[PDB]
Order: structure tokens, then sequence, then C-alpha cells
């Protein structure tokens, strides 16, 4: 229940400064802000920073609580795939302080973030399935990943040659008409992909001529030129009568 | 002191289109009659709803109690003016005299408004006038006074800033933009969102979320659409509480047309049962279609209507005349072949037509400065 | 003019141009498009 | 020692001093109307108008 969790988080906002010292609240409040907002899909890198700020407050607390705490933050590095904070965290003394079993399995999970590599990703997906169960939201984490990795693999095969047949290139992605080809059509709507397909002969042809410096810089000024005359129409009509 | 009577305005529209319930609308109106001392709310409803039987002395002892309350406000103006003060006497009488406008007809309206409009030294008391013309302009269908009072509120109170009652104009002018047809300024003035929070004049803010989301799916473009809801914080939690509204926004980005005939019909059901949307629900239907058809045809240069029947389930003769009456009206010009199951896009509208607006406006405009040049001499 | 022959002998109205096109074509329309669900 | 001219003591922050100095500097900002300027001035003993 997300609205109930926000109401529970809202009650923690006024309770943080209510008593004298939290003693630890805002550290957990920022962690709770990195959960509900993570389900709200507000922002990734900032929510990942809340797991980093909470990890700084996790120093000298119950180890069974800190051994499952790295399950959330290191899998968050898997969701983002571009946190840019990788080298900062994992190279520090605080992230490497845990030598235990489960965290060593998370050490290669944090390495799997630097891995990507679909063929490797589909493999470690089964090896890390034990850590997949502790994922708070299993759908949102791996769906955006695999959907982002889709077009990451799509831009690789379409790049070398301009036009591509859609029957052979879809055999690598295992299907054509159901979803994939509709996802490539959505990339045209998002401008990430420039090209057009052919349903009859099954060939995707990429063609682009984006720049036009003659039409755009002209018509915009002519429309502005109308505003120059319309504003002068007040001078014209008033001086005559 | 609006939402109780503002719901009576919803009761007026509740009786308008459907004839089914005349009892359900008159029971909560009598419950609104026994309080607030409403006279005109049940006077004009007496013609639309049932004529009874009898109200009369049952509600006449309330207007007699109003008469005792009206005469004590009249006794308040000459008794308090015996002393001297700034706005203390005249503001105390106008707020409750504008409440006497809530009793009935135009009597309390015109006597309170124009009398106290001169002495007011604050922009807040001048807006209470404008605020109470907008509520009676909501009750009665007259569009005259609601355009005039907002014009007076924009000159005096905007000088100048304010946090609250200036943002209410963005809601009211935004409600005027949604009352008439204005797509761009409506969603633009609705960007305040939770900054206005909830007020007696703002009713339920969740209903205001439904008002700003219906104008956002048209005027706000698809790149900007997903940009506002995703990146938005306070506007995101209010749409998440509504599963039907949130599913429509995610489906609009998902482009699946199987749920559009369902979800939009549910939205159209709300469009039918809401006031001021009666003349405007006819164009809104197909406007979201071309909004979905825009990105649709952009996918493939050659498209088959058999593939359209998949998501439409099953469009065959429906989209035939549909898309035909679109291109004929100048909405999403395209070439769709019949019995050959071929759609052609194109249309390269960034080349030929973009040069035409030059001489198009350059005809009537330049003709005006022609006659204007013939004025000299004589 | 006023000379010669002729002296002897947003808005919703602006939106009515598109609205009147709906009067003679496809109504508004909701109930009909709502019936298209169960038909096919 | 007030010699020779009108005697003006450099004002410390005062109740009536914090009331007018706050209302003037608040004209350049957008502030809510549900705020009480009387209590906020008394909650700041000492300090200064700056």
């Amino acid at each position: 229940n997300l609205p109930k969790a926000r109401a529970a988080l809202t009650s923690a906002r006024t309770t943080a400064n209510a008593i004298y010292c939290p003693p630890k609240l805002q550290a957990t409040l920022d962690m709770q802000s990195g959960i509900i907002h993570a389900a709200e899909e507000k922002d990734w890198k900032t929510a990942y920073s809340y797991f980093y700020e909470a990890f700084e407050g996790y120093d000298s607390i119950d180890s069974p609580k800190a051994i499952t705490s790295l399950k959330y933050m290191l899998l968050c590095k898997i969701m983002l795939n571009t946190p840019e904070d990788v080298q900062a965290l994992v190279s520090g003394k605080l992230a490497l302080r845990y030598a235990g079993r489960q965290t060593e399995a998370l050490k290669c999970v944090a390495q799997a973030s630097k891995n990507r590599s679909l063929a490797d990703f589909e493999k470690a997906l089964t090896d890390y399935r034990a850590e997949l169960r502790d994922d708070p939201i299993i759908s949102t984490h791996l769906a955006k990943l695999y959907d982002n990795l889709l077009e990451q693999n799509l831009i690789r095969v379409i790049e070398p040659f301009s036009r591509v047949q859609i029957e052979h290139i879809s055999s690598l992605i295992k299907l054509s008409k159901a979803d994939v080809e509709r996802k490539l059509s959505q990339m045209i709507l998002d401008k990430k992909f420039h090209g057009i397909l052919d349903q009859g002969e099954g060939v995707l042809i990429i063609f682009d001529e984006p720049p036009v410096d003659k039409t755009y810089e002209a018509a915009l000024e002519t429309i502005q030129n109308m505003s120059k005359v319309v504003d002068s129409l007040y001078n014209k009509a008033k001086k005559l009568t | 002191p609006k939402n109780p009577d503002l719901r009576i305005a919803q009761l007026r529209f509740l009786l308008s289109l459907p004839e089914h319930r005349g009892d359900a609308a008159v029971r909560d109106e009598l419950m609104a009659a026994v309080r607030d001392n409403n006279m005109a709310p049940y006077y004009e409803a007496l013609c639309k709803s049932l004529d009874w039987q009898i109200d009369v002395d049952l509600l006449n002892k309330m207007k007699k109690a109003n008469e005792d309350e009206l005469k004590r406000l009249d006794e308040e103006l000459e008794d308090a003016e015996k002393n001297l003060g700034e706005s203390e006497i005249r503001d105390a009488m106008m707020a409750k005299a504008e409440y006497l406008c809530r009793i009935g007809d135009k009597e309390g309206a015109l006597t309170a408004f124009r009398k106290t409009y001169d002495k007011t030294v604050a922009l807040g008391h001048r807006l209470d006038i404008v605020f109470y013309l907008l509520r009676i302009g909501l009750f009665y269908m007259d569009n005259d006074l609601i355009t005039r009072n907002t014009e007076k509120a924009k000159s005096l109170i905007e000088e100048g800033g304010d946090w609250d009652r200036r943002n209410r104009l963005k809601v009211y002018q935004g409600l005027y933009c949604v009352a008439i047809r204005d797509f761009k300024q409506a969603a633009e003035l609705f960007l305040d969102t939770v900054s206005t929070f909830t007020s007696y004049e703002l009713m339920d803010y969740k209903t205001f979320v439904t008002y700003t989301v219906y104008v956002s799916m048209i005027a706000l473009e698809r790149p900007d659409l997903r940009e506002k809801v995703i990146k938005g914080a306070e506007i995101l939690e209010v749409l998440h509480s509504l599963p039907a509204v949130r599913q429509y926004l995610f489906s609009l980005y998902e482009c699946r047309y199987s749920v559009f005939f369902q979800s939009l019909a549910v939205v159209e059901q709300e469009m039918k049962k809401d006031w001021l949307f009666a003349p405007h629900y006819r164009y809104y239907v197909r406007e979201m279609r071309i909004h979905a058809y825009s990105q649709l045809l952009e996918s493939y240069r050659s498209l088959t209507l058999g593939y359209m029947a998949e998501a439409f389930g099953v469009g065959v003769e429906f989209i035939d005349q549909e898309l035909s009456r679109f291109i004929a009206a100048g909405r999403l010009h395209c070439k769709i072949d019949k019995v050959n199951e071929i759609v052609e896009t194109n249309r390269p509208d960034s080349k030929n037509w973009q040069y035409q607006e030059t001489i198009k406006k350059g005809d009537l405009l330049l003709n005006r400065v022609q006659k204007l040049s013939r004025v000299i001499n004589m | 003019m006023s000379e010669k022959k002729q002296p002897v002998d947003e808005d919703n109205w602006d939106d009515d141009n598109v609205e009147d096109d709906f009067s003679n074509q496809l109504r508004a329309e909701l109930e009909k498009h709502g019936y298209k669900m169960e038909t096919s | 020692p007030g010699r020779i001219d009108r005697k003006i003591e450099f004002p410390p922050p005062n109740e009536e001093a914090r009331l007018d100095i706050l209302k003037i500097h608040s004209r350049k900002m957008n502030l809510t109307r549900g705020i009480n300027l009387r209590k906020i001035a008394e909650l700041m003993p000492g300090a200064s108008g700056a």
C-alpha cells in the first residue's frame, strides 16, 4: 500500500524533530524516502544517493540488518546501470568492510552492474536468483533494465548497415510483430531511432535529412513579420482617423 | 462557504441532462434548504424539479429568520457607523450581505457588490466581490459578469504579488479556459497544482487533478506530457491514487489501442456527468484519437487496416468513415487506400505549406496597407 | 457605404463550425462507440 | 554626552523596532496571509534588525 506508506512516512517527518535527538531517524527517513519514491519512479540517481546516505548511518549497527541492507543498494546499482557513483562507493573502505558470505555474493552483483553484457546477464540472472527474491520491487527493477538493454542491443545491429531486413533481424530477438517491432516504432516517436519499415518485403530502411536552414529560419521570421505589421496597424489606423 | 452551494450547482447539472432522478436531487437540496437558508437554490429548482405539493411556510419561516438576520445586518450598518473606523464597519456587513446573496435571486448580489466596492482599501476585499460573482456565474448560466469581474481582479490585485488569491485566478481563469475552448492556457494555468492546496473555492483537489489531466492529454505534447508526470513530484502522488486515470496516462504512452475504447469511454462518462463539458465533449473524443493516430501513422509508411483491427478489435467499417471524415476536415492529412489495405504517410507538411503562410497572411494584411496607402493623398 | 443601392434594400459560436460538423456527422459520440465493443 | 545636539542612542532590537523593520522588508517577497507578525518578532530576543 503505497499511499499508506507515504502517510506512514509523513508521520515520520514530524516525529523526527519532535523528540530530542532522533537518535537515528533522518537516516532511516531518507531510506524510506528511497523506497516509496523508488516505487513512485521519481528519480533514480538521487534515490540511489539516499541508499548511500543511509549506508553512512548504518555504521556500527546490527550486522544481520547491514547484511541485508547491501541487497537493496547494490541491486539499485543494477537498476540504474548508469549511476556514475559506482567508482566512489565500491572503492571506498566502508562498502568493502563486509567480508561475509552473502555480501561477497553481492560483491560480484555490484560487479554485475559494471558487467551489463546480456549474454552474461541472462546467465547471472539464474545465479543471482537468490538475491532476486530480496528485491523489494521485482517488476520495476528488471523490466526497465531489460527494456533498456533491448534498444541497447537494437542500436548495435542496425548501426553497421543503413537498411535491414526485418525477418532475419527479428529472428535474433526471437519475434517480430507482437511487441519488438512495435517497440522500434515507439523509438521513432521518441526520436531515438530514425527510419521506416516495409511490411510487404520486410525491410527496415533508415533515411534521414533533419537539417533545413532555408525553411525554418525564413517562415519563423515571416510569422514574426506579421507581428511587426499588426503592431504597426495600431499606428496606421490611429493616425488616419 | 462555497462547496455546500457549489454542489447545488452540480445538482443543477445533475437534473439537466438526465430525467431519471427527481427525488434524489430534491432530497439533498431540501437538506441544503433546511441549512444555509437557501431560497433561490430551490426556487429555480422548483421549475426544473417537481412542483411538490408545498414548501412555502416550511421554508418561509427560514426566510423570516433570514429577514430577522437580514434586518440585524441592516441594523448593524447604521449602529456601527456611529463610531469611526477603517473598513471595520463596511467589510463586516458585506461578507454577510454577500451571504444574503446566497439566500436568493439577485437581491443580495447587486446591493452588496456595487455598494461596498468603492470604500475597500484592500485587494482582498475587492476579490471577495469577484469571487462571489464567479460562484453565482457558476449557478446561473450568464457568462457576462464572470468575464467582467476577472478583468477587474487582474488589474488591481496583480500589481503586485500574492501567494493565495492570485493563484486562485489562475484556477478561475483556467476554469474559464476549460469552460470555453482554450487548450494551451488551461493546462498552463493549471500547472500550479498543489501550490493552491485545498480551499472552499477549490473544492476537492483530486477533482482538480482530473480537470488538469484531461486538458493535458491534448495541449501538452507527448514529449512534454511524460515529462510533467514522471519528473513531477506533488502532481504524481495525486494521480497515483486514481487507478483509472493513472492507467490511461501509462496506456497513452504505451500506444495500445485495445484499452483506449475502454478507458476513454470511462473518461467520457465523467465528461458527460460534469458541468460545462456538455458542448465540449463532442470534439474531445476524436481529438484524443488523432493524438493517438498522430504517433500511429508515424510508425510505418505503409500500414494495413487489418493490423488496425487487431488493436481496435475490430475496426473495419468504423475507422473507414472515421479516418475519411478526419482528412476531409484537415485533421492529420494522409492517404489511406480502400480495399487495398494501404496507408500512405508522408504528409511532408514542413516544406510546401510552411511557405504558403507567407503569402497567405501577406494577402489580406498587405491589402489593408494598400487602401491605407490610398489615403494619401485624401 | 452608405451611398447608392444598399441603404434602399473565443467563442462557442466560433467553435460551432466544428460542432455543427458533428451534428450531421458521427453525432458526438459516446453510446454508439460504446456499443462497438460487444458487436465485434 | 548629548553635547551638543539631540541625544540619539544606537537602538538595540526592540518589539516595536522588530515590527516595522519586518513589515518593510517583507514587501519584496511573496508571503502567506495566515502568518502572525507579532509572535515571530517576540521569539527573537536580542540579535538585531539586520
